[PDB]
Parts: structure tokens; C-alpha cells; sequence
């Protein structure tokens, strides 16, 4: 689902898929997460 | 101060609103307590070179009885290593001792310029002069008893950063 | 060295090498990559399309291919400023051979003739070089299929498979590898579109980012003709070749 | 053509019942008119049951029959169109177990296989199941869901108006009301330009969290100037309306005599909000509370039935209350 | 103190709050809590006066590194000072 | 140094790319807001006019131009800059088309004729080329209605919608915004007054707003009856008090 | 920003400062657009500035008008003049 | 620098060249007012008094191009003649291939594509002069078209040159908001002059004498330029009222 993702961006999309998670006050991460992590972190990178 | 109100003649309409923001705040704080609203720190004075720079500096001083501190913009830039925070704090720390007492300035536009990021190149002294000016107003303490004043031809030769809210609250022209 | 003239193309560099030469490469790479195809039946022209955006129309616009007369058509890579005016005066130099001769103009006759004009503004003139890549594409008589490219420095150079723009050398190490002796037409269609699908960021690879044009021998009455698909069919070829 | 437009007079002329047996009729012209497409004409028909006011039973009953009918067959695609119509009218019903249970199993197949902006209209319905529910963490989060699309899909007026205020509802029970009441006065606005699509009963319950709002932040100026004045008012009033009024001159004198007098003239607008009960409850603990620190400033050990005197209640009121803090 | 910060304080407390209070939170999901978070904007809004009051709320010193601090002609005092904070 | 500042005149950009070009698309995006939409059966154009003084007549300035019945144009940039642009674009369509084929130039050619002035402008050393970017919007029996965004660069390309000056980047996305292909021109005209109301807040009416549409022929503007075959003026301006009708409209 | 939505900062600082019961807080999140927290700052300070001036401790409806009048330049520019074209 | 030298872009697209263009124009200190009239525009300009060696009725900041039509420039004087010649050439051209009068409209138009003209020529410098076009069309009638050393020009209700023209358009902005119409009452042009002066002074806020200042008069089919016995004599007719 993601291009050329380094190992800072892939830390992130981890980070990202956590940082939900959080939200929905459980610890574990969702497949769900993951969805809405890589369409969030690949156009989070792309800003500025 | 040294100079009187005469020589300061004709600007009575801008003289009166120097007074209410600085000469009523130094005395009796509870003109804006009771109003709301927060003491301005810098006051720019402005104008031709030589023309009411010197006049309405030494004004201030005399009406409202504080001393008269001229710190002038060119003893800070220098092409010599150093010479860059020790002076803003030491300034800083001679108005801490004595309550009445008022910061005058001169010749600001040399030691201004927003370059572009507000980076340094070749601006060594200026930059560290341009943000400590900064942190004394807005920091952990700042001078209730005394209020910073510049003095310098435009206002676009001063650093944008100083220009916001919390620094420079007041720009008056000298015609 | 520390003082470089960059201003007349009169003004010879230290090394022999004019340096506008040099920065027009970097031109040429910023732009779409652009594939010609020699073949023994005819020539496959593909190319990618630079623009991104969904608001413009890319259907009813060719950024790349023009057709300067029935027998060639050719891929113009550079700045659009200088493409209309060089592809204008091809098509006008191009009608004036068959104004004289009643006759077609070769490939190499025109190739020869246009590579001059760019030189003409380096050798003298305080003028602009116009930094343009080509894709040379025709038939003729005498050689038959010529394919060339226009550099830079106003030359041309023979080649059977070539890629510019973008991802030039990476192109074409793709294309030295599955290179056929005969290039069959259909092949050539499948060698296009595997060497364009890896170096497009687009993994989909788009059909109307795409420009295709095939030049074909076995028509009716073994006559050269010139067809650019329209998108639609772009689209159709693609799940041929099994891309999509 | 016509009994698109037909189908609205009905139910304004009180042929409403003789309209609920024609909308399954229209099966055979699915069939034919249009080349099936059943979004134009069936979709429009329950359209207008909610712009014109109909029953309950009447909207329900055809929402569920007539998609039973051979029209499935373009209603795969389509199924998103009455899904979100269905769970609107089971908010209505107050039941959200039949809602609940689909939303869970559609929304995978909802995310870009069928339509885009789509997803907002189900995350809003979405949203008010788990409100009545009680669960402000899935409330939350199918909200932001919604308000993180609305930077990629788009909605229209009604809907983005209505995503501020769910957002403003979900910080009354989290308190923080300087901020809360900005998603209230924001939507309004939007609302009120609508004019002809807006209804009396649709501002007026906006207007009736815009003053609870404030109240909750006890500002006396700013409620008064809401109802006094024209401009503020836009000609907006009834008994909940009114009711915010006698609630916030009573926090003023912080008494529970004029605070539960309001309570039974007004009980039929001011107890028919859930919300609004819901911090009835917390200003009758809040004002009480102010009465009970009147009588723990002196000292204590005094007799209960000199108590119950200063706050003004009875005696078992008073010490059931006082108890249970 | 600034009303209108609910976009960036909802973005604050788990950037700031969390790492500094409820990291062990992060623990069980398994990631390591963010070492800092970037402003893009204006100064004055949401950032001068907003960064002094977030630090307490968690009580941890407030050091003030600017961009134009430590600046001066002398060679190898810029670096030094950044590794002693 | 630095660059010279070089339109490829006498010398070629050592960056590769023409740094100018920006500073020149910098005056591109000092001009006004304007925007346009390609619809199936019209495209509208809208534009902002500058207020400047008060007492400035407003019917003076006109931002949208008549080179042909057919084909509309609009522009951002300098006022002077897009005057001696048109007034040489107009001979150029007479003489290369007019004088030759006796016709009203199709949508094709005539945008080509207007960026080549631009590319002998690039070329020809001595003469900077002009900084103002043209929207040309034009229907023709050929190729139909057609939206080109004519860059002082010299090249130009179809758009749907698009937007050119100050909210050239911003109005782009706020067209794909309301807007989509499959819009009709009818609702197109409510969404050009939307997004260009956004641009400026002060004053919305027609004094200080420009708005045209292209679309079928208009009888009343032809001139002339009697001839069937003599199809009339495709593109209508939009009078200042009709402009009004179309905001409370809105 | 928006109309009702830049409310939770004009209106925070609005707190802080005694107003009169006919000051119109509406008239300024009318007209002005998009301005960062630390320009509608210096509008409320020079309400205050106006009602000190007039020797009032209270700031009136026309204070918050006179105040607006000095806050109509925000971006730095000549006058009404600039954006030459 | 060299940046700043050359006529094309800036970085900041702010041309340092026009800008001069500007400056230059308030060199001379001159403050003129062209308002519009009815049937009738009348444009009176500031008349720097020199020492006695210097004929007055010589000097003037007005030029006539022709019948109907006048032209006050303020700015460099050397750039100010020159430019008056190239508009009467193209005045008496364009009456002769056209055969039909140059309107204000078109004469500012040619001027300012006339000015681009120069700033493609390097050896050639533009003009840095305001051409201030003011004659009675016969259809729009009165018109007003001001062309700025950049060559813009525009429609007037009422406009000015100088430092004081921020005040004289405030000025004259809330007079034309209480009658609501952008001309002057008494369509008799004898009593425009008076108005014209009149509104001139209460926006200088000084009061100037026959010598200080030069009225010229574009009526229907004629121009001419008030003497001094003829501005004496306004002057005369505006100390009544």
C-alpha cells in the first residue's frame, strides 16, 4: 500500500498506527489502524 | 531627564498618548487593572536623523522623574568577537537595581534587517542582538519599573520578530 | 574554472565544452521520458506525459508527438517555447522539398538539414541555443526505417532502441537486454510498455498519460500509415500486454 | 416525471396513505423508465418524507418493503442510497440494535467500493448510536473519521453544520464549555440561511444548546441578550426557549425555589431533551451546592430542621441530596 | 488561556501530555513515545506563550533555545553548548 | 554572480530551468484572481477588477476582451502588458486567417497565434517578454468549447477548471473543490461566484466583478437578420446590473 | 478562520477586560479575516488604549470602532495602493 | 546593483524603475485637480511663481493637443515636452487615416502602449511623466483618464496629483456621496470654474492667487486656457458666494 518507504518512514507509519490506537483506548493496534496509517503518513511526509 | 516639554511642543496630541502608556503605568499600574489590558514594553520613536530623536528622549525622563539611560544601537554590532548578550544583560540588570529608571536607544536600523529566514550570514552580532532584545520582555522577568524605547528612521529596518505583540506595542512618527 | 562566461555561445569554455550544452541534459531529464522504437515492419513511438493534474485535459492534448508529414512523425522533448518554433519551420522546410521535387523528403535529408538550424544560432548570432530532444521516426526508399535523436549540441546519431528525458540510463540497460534482431511490431508494443511500467512512478501506468503512436508496413497495399490510437485504445493495448 | 413531484402533495393533502401503497408500485417502471437506475425516483420518494413532515409508521413501512422487491438487482450498487435512509428512521424509532448490527458489517465495504462521500452521512448516523449508548470513545472516533474525510470528500450544508454540532454535544459530559460552545453558534448560521429548507422545529432546538451552552458557562449578560433582542432572537420562541431564561436569572440568585419553579410550568419543552435533563440535574447539584456551603461556612452541629429552612426543600430532600455528596 | 487552540491542543496532550505522564501507555502498544513534534505558523498564536504553559501543566524545566541564540563570531562555543544542555 | 535575470534572450540559465520565468510567474501571481470552467455545453469565465481609488470608474477597466464572436479571453497581470499583447494578436488572426480563409479563427489556431508573440518575445534579445498569463475560452465547430491557460513561458495547455494570478494554487483546488466534470454550465456559473467570492470580501457586485460566459448564440448582439447561414456571437458579456441578478440568484 | 469561530479568542480576551453592557462584540469578527491570535490581541489593548484616552476605565461600543480603524493594515503594505498592475 | 538598473523583472516583481517613475513625478511639488462637469470639464493645475526673469504666460503645466482636448503633465520637465509632441503627432495621424477625432480613451491607450514600447528599447528610457488626458466625448461625454508613467490609465470621478491626493480624494469622495452624481451642478461652464477652484482649495487647505495657478477649460468643440485677467476675474466671482 506504500512506495519507497525508508526505515524513518516505516517507524512512522508504526508510530502512526499506534497513535490511533490510543484513541480507541485499547493496546493493541487494529487492521484498521493500519488503513487510515498509510493513507495519513504517506501525505503527512508529502506536505512541506 | 534634562530636556523640558517646550522643546517637545506640537506633538501634545501623540505626548498625551505617551504619557497614558508610560507614565501612567510606572506610577499608578491600577489605570490598567481596572481597564484590562496589558502595559506596552517597547515604544518606537521615529523619524528624520537628528529631528526629535534626541528631544523626546530626554523628555520622558524629565517629566515623569525616572533616570534617563541611553544605550545606544551602535555599542552592541561589532566586528570584534563577543560583545552580544553581555550588554542587554547587564542593562537589564542595572534597571533591576533601580526601579525608576527608563532604556533609551539610537540608531536601531543599523543593528536590523530580517535577512530572509532570520538566519546569520555575517550577521553574528546582529542576530543575537535582534532575539535577546526579545526574551527580556516576554521572558521569566521583565521590566515593570522600566520601559524600552528605540529610536530609528523607519520601522522596516527593525527585525519583524521584535515588531509583533508582546515587544514593540507602539510606533509613533516623527514628522 | 573560478571565472566561467556563460553568456555567448561564442565564448569557448576552458575544457571545449559549452557548459549551456551541459545544463540543457538537465532540461531534458526534468520532462517525460520519452522511448522511440525502430522495427523491420515500422516504428512504435511511446512516451510518458509530465503533467499530474486531474483538471487538465490530457485526451485532447499531445505534448510530445507531432506529425510533420504522412511518411514521419516525430517526438519533440524540451521546452514547448522552442518546440513550435523548430517543429513549424521542419514542417515548412519539409513542404518545401516537395514544393521543388514533388516528392517526400527523406529522413536523413531532413535529419541532416534541422540538426544545422540549432547550430546555426551557436555558430553565429547572439541568439538563444534551442535545447530540444527529438525522436526522429520515418521511412524512405534509400535506407529505409531511420531512427535519430536530436541532442542538445544541434547533432543527430543513429540508433536502433533509444530512451531520453527522465531515467535515461536506466531505460535503456532495460532495452539492451530484451533487444531483438528483427523487432517484431507486436513485440516492440510489449518491449515499450515493460521498459515505461518501471520507470514511471505509477505502478498502473495510466493510459492517459500516455502517448502511443505505430507506424505500419503491412497495411493495404504495403503503404506506410500513420495512426496515433486514441486514449481509449491506449487503455485496451495495456491489458494485451498485461499490465493492468 | 410527475409522480416525483405528485408524490410530494400527497402527504401535504393527507393522501399520505394512499401513497404508501404506490411507492412499491413503481417496481415495473424500474424496468423501463430511465433504464432501471432506481436512485432517481425511488430515493426521491423517501426524500421527501423528510423534507415534508410525515409519520413514523408510514416511513418506516416503506423503507423496508420497498426494497424487497426486484429492484435489489440495481440496488446492489445502490444499497448505500437506502442504508443511510433505513438508519435514519431507526433514530426516530430509538432503536439502534438493527442499525448497529449492518453498520459494522457495511462499513467495509463502504470505504471507496461504492461511494465516497457517503461515509460521513453513515459515520453521523453512526455517531448518535453511540451517544444514546453512553460510549464516548467509538462516538468520538466515528466523528473524527467524518471530520477527517471532510477534507477529502465533500458534504452540503445540513451535513457539515451537523458534524460541529455532534462535536459540541460530546464535550458536555467532558465539561471544558469556554471552548464548547463555538461548534453551536457556528452552525446556526448555517442553518438559518437556509430558509424555505429549514424548518420551526429544526432552529428552534439549536437555539435550545446555544443558550444551555452558555449557561453552563454562566455568562448572565450574554443569555439575556439572546431572547431580548430582535437581532439576536431572529423570532425564535417557545417554552424551551423561555425556559433559559428563568434558569439563568436563577443561577443569579443562586435559590432552588425559582430554579424548580420553571421546572413544572415548562416540564412538556424543558424535560422532553435528554441533554437538557442531563445538566438539569448538574446546576440543581451545582445551585445546591451553593446552598450547602452557606450553611458549612459557620460552624456545624446545628439541628436538621433549621437545615432544611435556609435551602428551602423538604427535609428528606435535604438529606438524601447532601448524603449522596 | 487562548480559546480556538482545540485543533492543536487535542494534538499537544498526546504529543506532550502523554509521553511525559502516560508513556507507559505507549509501552503496551509497543512504539516509543515521540521525542517532539514541529509548529508551523506565525509566531505569537498558539506558540510563544502557549509552549510556557504546557510546561506546567507537566513540571519540566522550560529551556529557550532559539534559532538565533548562541550566535557569534567565535569558533567552537556552538557546539559545545549544545551538547552541555 | 548571481544570474542576469534571463529569458534565454543572449544567454541560457545555468540552474537548468529559466529563473525569470518564476519571477515572471511572481507578477503572474501578482495579478487577480481569475478562473474559468469547461462545461459541455458552455465555458464561464470569472475575474476580480482592482478597486484602487474610489472615485476610480469601474466600467473602464474591463478584464475580458472580445477577439472573436466565439472566443472569450481573460486575463491577470499588468494593465499596460496585456494591451500590446492583443493589439498584435489581432493582426496576427486577420492576417494569417482573415486575409487568407475570410472566417472567424477556430479555437485551435488562434490560441497557438497568441503564444507564439510570446516565444518571439523569449527569443528576440532586448525585448522582455510580458508577464501577464491569458485564459482563452472558445467554442468552434471542430474541436467544441475548448479552456486553454495561455503561461508567458510560451506553452499552453486544456483544463477543465482552472485558476491563474494570487489564488492561481488556492481557486485550483477550490474549483475541483465544488466542481466536477460532469457539471453542467448552469450550475458552473453559482460555483465561479462562490469560489471568487472568496478571493475578496469587500465588495461582491458587479462594479468591481467581471463575469463572462460562452455558450449558444445570442440574435441580439449578431447585428443583422436576413442570413441563416451567419451564425451569431457565441460569447455574451454580462452587463453589471445583470451580474447582481446572478448574486441574489446565488 | 471564520465568523463564530474566531469568537473563542476575541471573546477570551474580552473576559479579561471590563466592557460596557452596549459594546458590540460582533463588529469585529465581521470584517476582519484571518488574523493570528496576536493581532486581535492588540485590538482588544487598543479598545483600551481609546476608553484610557477618553479617561474611562470602561470600554464602550465606540472603542471597539476607533480600535478597529488602526487594525485595518495587517499585511505590510502602502496603503490601498499597492498590488501594482 | 545591477538589479536595480535594468528595465525587466525584479526579484520581487517590484520594477525599481518604476518606482522611480513615480518618485520623479513628485519632484516638482505641483498639485493639480481634474474634476468633470455636466456638459463641461474644466482642469486647473498649480502655478509655480518664479523670480521676475521668467515669463509666466511661457510657463505652463498645460499643453493643447487639439480642440476639445487638453493634457496636464506633472513630473520631469524634459520628459514632459517630448511627450506632449507624441501625443499631438498621433492626434492629427489618427484624424486623418481614421478621419474621426482621438478620444481620451484611445489617447491614453496609445501613450501607455507607447511607453511599453520604450521599455523594450535599451538605448531608449521611458517616459517618467503622468499624461492626465481630460476632454468632452460625445457620447460618454465627460471623461478623465489619467496615464501613469507605467501606462496605466483608468476613469475618473474625480483624481489629483501630489501628496495631498489621499486628502483630496477623501475630500471629494464624501461631497459626491451627499448629491450622489460624480458631476458639478451649474451646467453653465462659467460657474464649473468656481466650483472646481472652490472644491480645490477646501482640499489643499491653502489659498492661491491668479499667478499660483493656471485653469484650463475643455468645452464643446473648443479648449482654451484662462488668462491671467480671466483667472483674476474667477477669483473674484468665488471671494462672493
Amino acid at each position: 500500500k506504500m512506495n519507497g518507504c525508508s526505515g524513518a518512514d516505516v517507524k512512522g507509519v508504526c508510530t502512526e498506527a499506534g497513535m490511533y490506537a490510543l484513541r480507541e483506548r485499547r493496546i493493541h493496534v487494529t487492521q484498521e489502524d493500519f488503513e487510515l496509517a498509510v493513507g495519513k503518513v504517506m501525505n503527512k511526509n508529502q506536505e512541506t | 531627564g534634562e530636556i523640558t516639554f517646550d522643546g517637545i511642543g506640537g506633538l501634545t496630541e501623540q505626548i498625551r498618548e505617551l504619557r497614558e502608556v508610560i507614565e501612567l503605568p510606572l506610577k499608578n499600574p491600577e489605570i490598567f487593572q481596572r481597564v484590562g489590558i496589558k502595559p506596552p514594553k517597547g515604544v518606537l520613536l521615529y523619524g528624520p536623523p537628528g529631528t526629535g530623536k534626541t528631544l523626546l528622549a530626554k523628555a520622558v525622563a524629565a517629566t515623569i522623574g525616572a533616570n534617563f539611560i541611553f544605550s545606544p544601537a551602535s555599542g552592541i554590532v561589532d566586528k570584534y568577537i563577543g560583545e552580544s548578550a553581555r550588554i542587554i544583560r547587564e542593562m537589564f540588570a542595572y534597571a533591576k537595581e533601580h526601579e525608576p529608571c527608563i532604556i533609551f536607544m539610537d540608531e536601531v536600523d543599523a543593528i536590523g534587517g530580517r535577512r530572509f529566514s532570520e538566519g546569520t550570514s555575517a550577521d553574528r552580532e546582529i542576530q543575537r542582538t535582534l532575539m535577546e532584545l526579545l526574551t527580556q520582555m516576554d521572558g521569566f522577568d521583565n521590566l515593570g519599573q522600566t520601559k524600552i524605547i528605540m529610536a530609528t528612521n523607519r520601522p522596516d529596518t527593525l527585525d519583524p520578530a521584535l515588531l509583533r505583540p508582546g515587544r514593540l506595542d507602539r510606533k509613533v512618527e516623527i514628522p | 574554472g573560478s571565472r566561467r562566461y556563460d553568456s555567448r555561445t561564442t565564448i569557448f569554455s576552458p575544457e571545449g565544452r559549452l557548459y549551456q550544452v551541459e545544463y540543457a541534459l538537465e532540461s531534458i531529464s526534468h520532462a517525460g521520458t520519452a522511448i522511440g522504437i525502430m522495427a523491420s515492419d515500422g516504428i512504435v513511438l511511446a512516451a510518458e506525459r509530465k503533467v499530474t493534474s486531474t483538471l487538465l485535459e490530457q485526451d485532447t492534448s499531445t505534448e510530445k508527438l507531432y506529425k510533420l508529414n504522412d511518411k514521419i512523425a516525430v517526438a519533440v522533448a524540451g521546452l514547448t517555447a522552442d518546440a513550435e518554433i523548430l517543429i513549424n519551420t521542419a514542417r515548412i522546410h519539409a513542404q518545401n522539398y516537395l514544393k521543388t521535387y514533388n516528392e517526400d523528403i527523406p529522413v536523413e535529408i531532413l535529419v541532416r538539414r534541422l540538426s544545422d538550424i540549432k547550430q546555426g544560432y551557436t555558430q553565429h548570432g547572439g541568439l538563444r541555443p534551442f535545447g530540444v530532444s527529438f525522436i526522429y521516426a520515418g521511412y524512405d526508399d534509400r535506407y529505409g526505417y531511420q531512427l535519430y535523436t536530436s541532442n542538445p549540441s544541434g547533432n543527430y546519431t543513429g540508433w536502433k532502441a533509444i530512451s531520453v528525458g527522465a531515467n535515461t540510463s536506466a531505460a535503456q540497460t532495460l532495452l539492451q537486454m530484451d533487444y531483438k534482431d528483427d523487432m517484431k511490431v507486436d513485440d516492440a508494443i510489449e518491449l515499450a510498455l515493460k521498459t515505461l511500467s518501471k520507470t514511471t512512478d505509477s505502478s498502473a501506468l495510466t493510459y492517459d498519460r500516455l502517448e502511443f503512436a505505430t507506424i505500419r508496413k503491412g497495411a493495404n497495399d504495403g503503404e506506410v500509415y500513420q495512426k496515433i490510437f486514441k486514449p481509449q485504445e491506449i487503455k485496451d493495448i495495456l491489458v494485451k500486454t498485461g499490465i493492468t | 416525471t410527475s409522480i416525483l413531484e405528485l408524490g410530494q402533495l400527497y402527504v401535504t393533502m393527507g393522501a399520505k396513505d394512499k401513497l404508501r401503497e404506490f411507492i412499491p408500485h413503481s417496481t415495473e417502471y424500474m424496468m423501463q423508465f430511465a433504464k432501471s437506475k432506481t436512485v432517481k425516483v425511488l430515493k426521491t420518494l423517501i426524500e421527501k418524507f423528510e423534507q415534508v413532515p410525515d409519520s413514523l409508521d408510514d416511513q418506516i413501512f416503506v423503507c423496508e418493503k420497498s426494497i424487497e422487491f426486484a429492484k435489489r438487482e440495481k440496488r446492489v450498487f445502490l444499497k448505500h442510497s437506502l442504508s443511510i435512509k433505513l438508519a435514519t428512521l431507526h433514530y426516530q424509532k430509538k432503536q439502534y440494535k438493527d442499525s448497529l448490527a449492518l453498520i459494522n458489517d457495511l462499513l467495509r465495504e463502504f470505504k471507496k467500493l461504492d461511494d465516497k462521500p457517503s461515509l460521513v452521512d453513515v459515520h453521523l448516523l453512526e455517531s448518535k448510536v453511540y451517544h444514546k449508548l453512553r460510549n464516548l470513545a467509538k462516538s468520538k472516533a466515528s466523528l473524527t473519521a467524518a471530520r477527517t474525510a471532510a477534507n477529502s470528500i465533500y458534504c452540503p450544508t445540513q451535513t457539515v453544520a451537523e458534524l460541529d454540532l455532534m462535536s459540541g454535544i460530546l464535550h458536555c459530559e467532558d465539561k471544558d464549555y469556554k471552548t464548547a460552545f463555538s461548534y453551536f453558534f457556528e452552525s446556526f448560521e448555517s442553518y438559518h440561511n437556509l430558509t424555505t429548507h429549514n424548518s420551526y422545529e429544526k432552529a428552534c432546538q439549536v437555539l435550545k444548546y446555544m443558550l444551555l451552552s452558555k449557561i453552563m458557562l454562566n455568562l448572565i449578560d450574554d443569555v439575556k441578550n439572546i431572547l431580548n433582542a430582535k437581532y439576536t432572537k431572529e423570532t425564535y420562541q417557545s417554552r424551551g426557549i423561555d425556559a433559559m431564561k428563568a434558569v439563568a436569572e436563577a443561577y443569579n440568585n443562586r435559590s432552588l425555589l425559582d430554579f424548580n419553579t420553571a421546572l413544572k410550568q415548562y416540564e412538556k419543552e424543558l424535560m422532553g431533551d435528554e441533554l437538557t435533563r442531563s445538566h438539569f440535574n448538574a446546576l440543581y447539584d451545582t445551585l445546591l451546592e451553593s446552598n450547602l456551603c452557606k450553611i458549612i461556612e459557620p460552624f456545624e452541629c446545628v439541628e436538621i430542621s433549621h437545615i432544611s429552612k435556609i435551602i428551602g426543600l423538604d427535609t428528606q430532600q435535604v438529606e438524601g441530596k447532601l448524603s449522596q455528596m | 488561556d487562548v480559546g480556538g487552540l482545540d485543533m492543536q491542543k487535542q494534538e499537544i496532550r498526546e504529543a506532550v501530555e502523554l509521553p511525559l505522564v502516560q508513556a507507559d501507555l505507549y509501552e503496551q502498544i509497543g512504539i516509543d513515545p515521540p521525542r517532539g513534534v514541529l509548529l508551523y505558523g506565525p509566531p505569537g498564536t498558539g506558540k510563544t506563550m502557549l509552549v510556557k504553559a504546557v510546561a506546567n501543566s507537566t513540571k519540566a524545566a522550560f529551556i529557550r533555545v532559539n534559532g538565533s541564540e548562541f550566535v557569534h563570531k567565535y569558533l567552537g562555543e556552538g557546539p559545545r553548548m549544545v551538547r552541555d544542555v | 554572480m548571481t544570474d542576469r535575470y534571463s529569458f534565454s534572450l543572449t544567454t541560457f540559465s545555468p540552474s537548468g530551468k529559466l529563473g525569470q520565468i518564476d519571477y515572471a510567474l511572481t507578477a503572474v501571481k501578482q495579478g487577480v484572481t481569475s478562473l474559468g470552467i469547461k462545461a459541455t455545453n458552455g465555458v464561464v469565465i470569472a475575474t476580480e477588477k482592482k478597486s484602487s481609488s474610489p472615485l476610480a470608474m469601474s466600467e473602464t477597466l474591463s478584464k475580458v476582451s472580445l477577439l472573436t464572436p466565439d472566443i472569450g479571453a481573460v486575463y491577470s497581470g499588468m494593465g499596460p502588458d496585456y494591451r500590446v499583447l492583443v493589439d498584435k494578436s489581432r493582426k496576427v488572426a486577420h492576417t494569417s486567417y482573415k486575409r487568407i480563409y475570410g472566417e472567424y479563427p477556430p479555437t485551435k489556431l488562434l490560441v497557438s497565434e497568441v503564444a507564439k508573440i510570446m516565444q518571439e518575445a523569449t527569443q528576440s534579445g532586448g525585448v522582455r517578454p510580458f508577464g501577464v498569463s491569458l485564459l482563452i475560452a472558445g467554442h468552434d465547430e471542430f474541436n467544441g468549447f475548448s479552456l486553454y491557460q495561455v503561461d508567458p513561458s510560451g506553452s499552453y495547455f486544456p483544463w477543465k477548471a482552472t485558476a491563474i494570478g494570487k489564488g492561481s494554487v488556492a481557486a485550483k483546488t477550490f474549483l475541483e473543490k465544488r466542481w466536477n466534470d460532469e457539471l453542467e454550465l448552469e450550475d458552473a456559473i453559482h460555483i465561479a461566484l462562490l469560489t471568487l467570492k472568496e478571493s475578496v470580501e469587500g465588495e461582491f457586485n458587479g462594479d468591481t466583478i467581471e463575469l463572462a460566459i460562452i455558450g449558444d448564440e445570442n440574435p441580439d448582439l449578431l447585428g443583422y437578420t436576413g442570413i441563416p447561414t451567419d451564425k451569431g456571437p457565441r460569447f455574451r458579456k454580462l452587463t453589471s446590473q445583470e451580474i447582481n441578478d446572478r448574486l441574489e440568484a446565488l | 478562520r471564520d465568523r463564530r469561530e474566531r469568537r473563542l479568542i476575541f471573546g477570551t480576551i474580552a473576559s479579561k477586560m471590563s466592557l460596557a453592557p452596549e459594546a458590540d462584540l460582533d463588529s469585529l469578527i465581521i470584517r476582519n479575516d484571518s488574523l493570528s491570535g496576536a493581532v486581535i490581541a492588540a485590538i482588544m489593548q487598543e479598545a483600551g488604549l481609546r476608553a484610557v484616552r477618553k479617561n474611562r476605565y470602561v470600554i464602550l461600543q465606540s472603542d471597539l470602532e476607533e480600535a478597529y480603524a488602526t487594525q485595518v493594515k495587517t499585511d505590510n503594505t502602502v496603503d490601498k495602493f499597492d498590488f501594482y498592475k | 546593483g545591477y538589479d536595480r538598473h535594468i528595465t525587466i523583472f525584479s526579484p520581487e516583481g517590484r520594477l525599481y524603475q518604476v518606482e522611480y517613475a513615480f518618485k520623479a513625478t513628485n519632484q516638482t511639488n505641483i498639485n493639480s485637480l481634474a474634476v468633470r462637469g455636466k456638459d463641461c470639464t474644466v482642469v486647473i493645475s498649480q502655478k509655480k511663481v518664479p523670480d521676475k526673469l521668467l515669463d509666466p504666460t511661457t510657463v505652463s503645466y498645460i499643453f493643447c493637443i487639439s480642440r476639445t482636448i487638453g493634457m496636464v503633465v506633472n513630473g520631469p520637465i524634459p520628459d514632459a515636452r517630448n511627450a506632449a509632441l507624441r501625443a499631438k503627432a498621433e492626434a492629427a495621424e489618427f484624424r486623418y487615416k481614421y478621419g474621426y477625432d482621438m478620444p481620451c480613451d484611445v489617447l491614453a491607450k496609445r501613450m501607455a502602449n507607447l511607453s511599453q514600447i520604450y521599455t523594450q528599447r535599451a538605448y531608449m528610457r521611458p517616459l517618467g511623466v503622468i499624461l492626465t488626458f481630460v476632454s468632452v466625448d460625445e457620447e460618454l461625454g465627460p471623461s478623465i483618464y489619467k496615464t501613469d508613467p507605467a501606462g496605466y490609465y483608468v476613469g475618473y470621478k474625480a483624481t489629483a496629483t501630489g501628496p495631498k491626493q489621499q486628502e483630496i480624494t477623501t475630500n471629494l469622495e464624501n461631497h459626491f456621496k451627499k448629491s450622489k452624481i460624480d458631476h458639478i451642478n451649474e451646467e453653465s461652464w462659467e460657474k464649473v470654474v468656481e466650483f472646481a477652484i472652490t472644491h480645490m482649495i477646501d482640499a489643499l487647505g491653502t489659498e492661491f492667487s491668479k499667478n499660483d495657478l493656471e485653469v484650463g477649460v475643455a468645452t464643446k468643440d473648443k479648449f482654451f486656457t484662462l488668462s491671467a485677467e480671466n483667472i483674476e476675474e474667477r477669483l473674484v466671482a468665488i471671494a462672493e458666494q
